[PDB]
């Protein structure tokens, strides 16, 4: 009954927010869960160009409302259900978390058939980026293996933590060419945290770095299903089966977040 | 319950380890250094064993060697040495990767409690059971302890649970106010209702009208649909409403408005619903300096204070400390993580702790070393620097 | 305790398999064999530094009798505990009942440690407490079912491992009840001996019959408009049994060799830690005397499920300390921790005990994890 | 000689942005004039984690008014007076515009720059980008050859073309695998821009993917003083070329700009 | 050397004409037309030969500035005034003292920056934010617009006053639709750019020319060299015709 939101962050762009994002979303389609997929970087769209959809209508004329939200459901190649949003568009490119809100609580009427949603929340640690974070209770930090990274995301885990005080976080790290060097990664990011802050990242996975995902990227569609026998591919199916290990939340929070009526029902 | 590998050439130790096992109350396959592939093909897969419970190594390679053939047999199993503990001459990660080492001759609680660990990380680790069903941090039985402070708590507790109407709660950051809500609510004839928490401050206060009561299209700024609000998803139910001192001006007599006649309204249009909404409020600083300063209103101050309900830091109930850190770590154990062990030195330096933070920071600590360093053998060494206190 | 175990086997394989099993528990044993164990048995303190005899398979000539009247010479208040084998039918009467349990090859650990607290009370009757407090579900549990059954009056059946704390509910049931002002009477009938239960229970009569050897009337004047708590139910013999069932559903007793009937309004509180219906199973168990007794269910809770509350039940503990003047002993946050990680099988007296022997062993310190028993030792 | 100020954009994230400002401003403080690098990314400073440096006082000082400007030039390698900002600071993030150009003004007391300074704008079209951008006059587009970098950075072109009318740009390919590759994506870009607007956009070079870069990061230095002999090295020394020296003949213009008490007279 | 063009065409003139008869005065210039016109040519070549030649040109396009910030440029700020002050700083009047002041897009000025450029026309001073020093400077002020003034101040929302203030000197710009004959010469003047800004070259056919002028051309001269320098730029050395102009461009 309960929607499980997995907002993929991590400050440091590049590190693979957008992609990881649509593979884990037509990898829980394919494991036998109803998607749904929502960029949240407002200003600029990235979901919408790897999965190759063109849609007619998007998240704008929502907000400046010529629409509903139904309208603007795409049904993506994996059998994903797509939120796009506007790339170029001046209501969308600065929104006050008034209007934020207004798109968030909207977007929980369109929730009849959902099982798992993936937001896709654009990088930086700017306004719609802490707003999206808070509005998802699976944060996914996309580490990779990079001093800047590593000091990027804990700049966005010190400001998610001393400002809104959230601790959870689960490590995912990124371009990873061999399974120690992630472990070295999460020992680094642990002792960077442990010197500094009071937080628990919990490694998730490694996605191993190869061609597959970026020549997946050039022909415009996800690993997953243009090349379902890669080693990426492999290793994404196991991390998406952790995923789905993942409990799912009970109880709503105080804040605002992704559908309060289905976690509170 | 599945059974157990005894990958020991010692005849004597590894005969008796048998013999306990059996004890216990589970089977067991002795194997020695070189032959336990053989033996292992009499189990179905890596599931029907449990742990191994590693003595002497002869075989070539070393016990390097032998606990990476076992891991490639399986990854996710616990090593449990007996008699003698890892040296200093193994890499980290083998010395990491062993769950705890025995002493012989073998010690009871010592050894149910590897197995439960072992148990424990086996459960943890397959793909069975699906999802479960995850909580927040401080979404723990945070009430236990024996001091006067947490006393007073259950005290006003008990007070206020047997009415309807608004609860004021006042202590400092993380002190564990949402359980207070969820007790209240639990405890209450609204317990089958919805259960709707907010904090004003984590929210700013633009769109805290909105999130309260709800708005329709064309009558407000980025508004996309007639949204039913947060008052009307607490329709026979309570709205927790934590941090009540930063509301905006209008917001107080708004909800002086709501509170008294029991009927609110959608901003934008001049419609009115009535709702039986219980209301309680927590705060984390001094009211009686803010209604002087001029920013909380004197009317909705004496009506949320028919009931208040203080809480009390930590540092005030030190003696607590040790039931919550054991409650905290049978919780990890029985949700989605394995069970870590203390030391004495390390509780000890616990308590020693003035706790800046409160209970949340604890849970805090105690889930990040949990996933930090797990099925290890943690100490006050283990311990962050900040809590380690000599 | 201190007290060790005499391991007498003619079998080197099962004695050194039950030496190695008993030196798992920590308790301290020594390995003798028949034709040493004289010796061996002689160099001891004396005869109660042994707690029992445990006996395994016996091979020697002359069978077991002479073995056993050896023993018997040895002391006469010794339990003896099979291993291996049950209990035979050819051994005399005499010598059957200081056999404790019928145990099998060596067994699991629960019912070892039962027939080893057995043999604890054989020792000491031969040679309270301020429960139900705290925050735990189970004890709300508890509480929830004592608030359904307080209101009524009738048959109340307490389940729970050995040694919970049954009597403090009985207690709060019974001060709860219509029956404050009549007096509240716990029997523990494990803890009296077979021959003697009828005695203790039914009463006693001079000159009626053979064995009459005490001058004290039983509980049932004593019961009379009040509660009566008997604890360890399933060690209840089937006539016994059948004689209780005659006094609780008849509500009414006659004296041997009249025809007059005397009433009794008591209240009957049975508490057991045996499976009951795995009993009737087996038949050893009376079907109506269970339908009856099993009206208002307590299912207590042992203090593992609780463990929220030992802490709480330590201060009550160290409280009983303060009030008598009997030793103050504080408790560290790690004795805390290692306490309530433990399994404790005799869940509240074994607290207790602990607590007895920790405040003789070091008045007026602070008992950390050193500090503490072999058995309750928990670290990282 | 009026300032001349380089901003490095491109709103894809994890492009090379800070990598590349940080590299190109050491190549031309290696190559004469005196450089003194910004990072515009006020709430996430990543120019001294790529230098090593550390920053005992932040632009946030002088955002807070704590100090002046002159306090936070922090020298750094090859003579370059870092500036750097804030990490994990949302209030530091999202600013009102009268706060930036009270920040572009304030730049006006520092006359110690040859022609020369480097503005490492965040990732995004968000309101502090285009502020810097329209303060800067060259504004340097780093993309990929990836459609999800094409589309962020046509929908920059589109909002700036839209808004506020800017005309001439600057096109860097990064991550390029090889020489073909960037002008491919250069073309992709200018097609899609012809398409739809009217904007020209200007070459510059291009970035091939080297390891050496990867292990300079890991060192926590620049690739340009960690490994100066290399194929990105001699790709950013390159670039220093196109970037100081074809604006010779620079007439200053006025409007919201840096440095325009320089620019007047 | 400055910003050149060229024309031969009535339209221009009559602007050249027009152009003289207020070169001889020194007072508030106003200009009237659509926007992307070539005003800010317009103006530098009014002070380039007006009196003030050794003076630089301060221009400060309206459009360009938020509307809060505009007097925060343009009269000036000390460093301790509000929150996003954090230098003091001179406004745009004492870094050109002595030269030319432009202020395109006069339409969107709110009353407060009306009623204060009233202030500074009149008793030539003025007066920075947070501050009460009172500072005079002289200056030639020309102010431009895209929209027609008299329809603005039909609405209510120019203030009369400021209005004949500015408009003692009207100005009216020609554009281009009305003077397409010496487009191609303005072409010849466009390419001096590129042979004056080295960057590229770029040329045009006389099928180009005619297809060009016919051409609606809403930004007339802006939208032009915007046009000419995106062409060169896409494709340099490369010949321009009819087809390959990017659209409506091709109007044949
Ligand atoms: N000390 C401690 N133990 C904990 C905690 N959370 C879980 N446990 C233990 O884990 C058992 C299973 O919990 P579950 O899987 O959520 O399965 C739970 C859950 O489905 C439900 N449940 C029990 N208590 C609550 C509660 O407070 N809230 C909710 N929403 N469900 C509850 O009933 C099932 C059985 O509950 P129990 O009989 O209590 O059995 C519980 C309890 O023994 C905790 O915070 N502290
Ligand atoms: N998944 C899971 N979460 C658990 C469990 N036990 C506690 N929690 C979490 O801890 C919160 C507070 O538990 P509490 O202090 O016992 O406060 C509890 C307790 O007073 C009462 N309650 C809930 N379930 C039971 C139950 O089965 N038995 C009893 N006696 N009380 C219950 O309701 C209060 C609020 O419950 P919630 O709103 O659910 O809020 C619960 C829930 O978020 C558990 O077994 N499983
Ligand atoms: N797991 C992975 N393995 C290998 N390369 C990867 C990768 N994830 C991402 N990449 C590379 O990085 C590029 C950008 O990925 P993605 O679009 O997800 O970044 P991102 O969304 O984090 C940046 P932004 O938030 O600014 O869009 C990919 O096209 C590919 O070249
Ligand atoms: N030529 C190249 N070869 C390999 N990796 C490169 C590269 N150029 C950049 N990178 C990688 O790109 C990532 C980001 O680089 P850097 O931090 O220097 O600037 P950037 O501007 O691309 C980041 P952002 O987009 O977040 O501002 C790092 O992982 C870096 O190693």
């Amino acid at each position: 009954h309960p929607v499980q939101v997995i907002a993929v962050t991590g400050g440091k762009g590049g590190v693979g927010k957008t992609n990881v994002s649509v593979n884990l979303a037509l990898a829980l389609a394919d494991l036998g869960r109803r998607v749904m997929l929502l960029d949240a970087a407002l200003g600029l769209a990235n979901v919408d160009v790897l999965l190759g959809l063109t849609p007619k209508r998007t998240l704008a004329d929502v907000i400046e409302g010529r629409c509903e939200l139904r309208d603007v459901l795409l049904l993506g190649p994996g059998g994903v259900r797509i939120v796009p949003a506007a790339s170029g568009t001046q209501s969308m490119v600065h929104l006050s978390p008034m209007q934020h809100a207004g798109l968030i609580q909207a977007f929980s009427d369109i929730s009849d058939n959902l099982d798992v949603l993936v937001v896709d929340t654009a990088a930086g640690i700017g306004d719609s980026v802490v707003s999206f974070v808070r509005a998802a209770q699976e944060v996914l930090l996309v580490v990779c293996d990079e001093p800047t990274s590593i000091t990027d995301a804990y700049a966005l885990i010190k400001l998610l933590n001393r400002d809104h005080g959230m601790t959870r976080f689960r490590v995912l790290a990124n371009m990873a060419h061999s399974p120690q060097e992630g472990r070295n990664l999460f020992a680094k990011l642990t002792k960077v945290t442990d010197r500094f802050l009071d937080v628990a990242l919990q490694y998730v996975g490694v996605i191993p770095y190869d061609e597959s995902v970026r020549k997946a990227v050039q022909k415009q569609r996800a690993v997953y299903e243009a090349f379902p026998r890669s080693k990426a591919s492999l290793a994404f199916k196991a991390v998406a089966q952790k995923v789905d290990s993942w409990p799912l939340p009970a109880n709503p929070r105080g804040h605002l977040e992704f559908f309060v009526e289905r976690l509170v029902q | 319950e599945t059974k157990l590998l005894l990958i020991d050439d010692n005849l004597d130790r590894s005969r008796d380890l048998a013999v306990i096992l059996n004890f216990l109350g589970e089977d067991q396959l002795t194997c020695n250094s070189e032959d336990w592939r053989e033996v292992a093909a009499g189990l179905s897969n890596s599931r029907e064993a449990l742990c191994v419970l590693l003595g002497s190594v002869e075989s070539k390679g070393g016990a390097v060697e032998l606990l990476k053939q076992l891991a490639s047999w399986d990854e996710y199993l616990p090593i449990l040495l007996i008699g003698e503990p890892a040296p200093a001459d193994w890499p980290e990660e083998l010395r990491r990767r062993v769950l705890a080492s025995l002493e012989m001759p073998p010690s009871y609680n010592k050894l149910l409690d590897s197995l439960h660990r072992a148990q424990v990380y086996r459960e943890m680790y397959d793909q069975a059971r699906e999802r479960g069903r995850s909580r927040e941090p401080n979404l723990f039985r945070s009430l236990v302890g024996t001091s006067r402070a947490i006393q007073q708590v259950r005290q006003m507790m008990q007070q206020v649970a047997d009415t309807d109407a608004s609860v004021l709660i006042l202590g400092e950051s993380g002190t564990g106010k949402e359980v207070v809500a969820r007790n209240l609510h639990y405890h209450s004839k609204r317990r089958e209702g919805p259960f709707v928490p907010v904090n004003c401050g984590a929210i700013p206060a633009e769109l805290l009208e909105s999130e309260l009561f709800g708005h329709e299209k064309g009558a407000f700024t980025g508004a996309i649909t007639s949204r039913a609000g947060r008052f009307e998803l607490a329709n026979g139910g309570t709205l927790f409403l934590d941090e009540i001192g930063d509301m905006p001006l209008p917001m107080q007599v708004k909800l002086l408005r709501v509170l008294q006649e029991r009927t609110f309204e959608r901003v934008g249009s001049n419609k009115t619903q009535n709702v039986d909404v219980r209301i309680i409020a927590a705060t984390h600083k001094n009211l009686e300096k803010m209604i002087e300063d001029g920013t909380f209103r004197e009317d909705l101050y004496y009506r949320l204070n028919v009931f208040p309900i203080e809480m009390a830091p930590l540092r005030e109930r030190v003696e607590d400390i040790a039931l919550l850190l054991n409650e905290l770590i049978s919780r990890m154990e029985h949700e989605k993580r394995g069970s870590i062990r203390f030391n004495s030195a390390a509780i000890m330096s616990l308590c020693r702790h003035d706790w800046p933070g409160n209970v949340r920071e604890l849970a805090n600590l105690v889930e990040r070393l949990a996933i930090m360093h797990p099925y290890g053998v943690i100490g006050v060494g283990e311990l962050p620097k900040k809590f380690r206190h000599v």
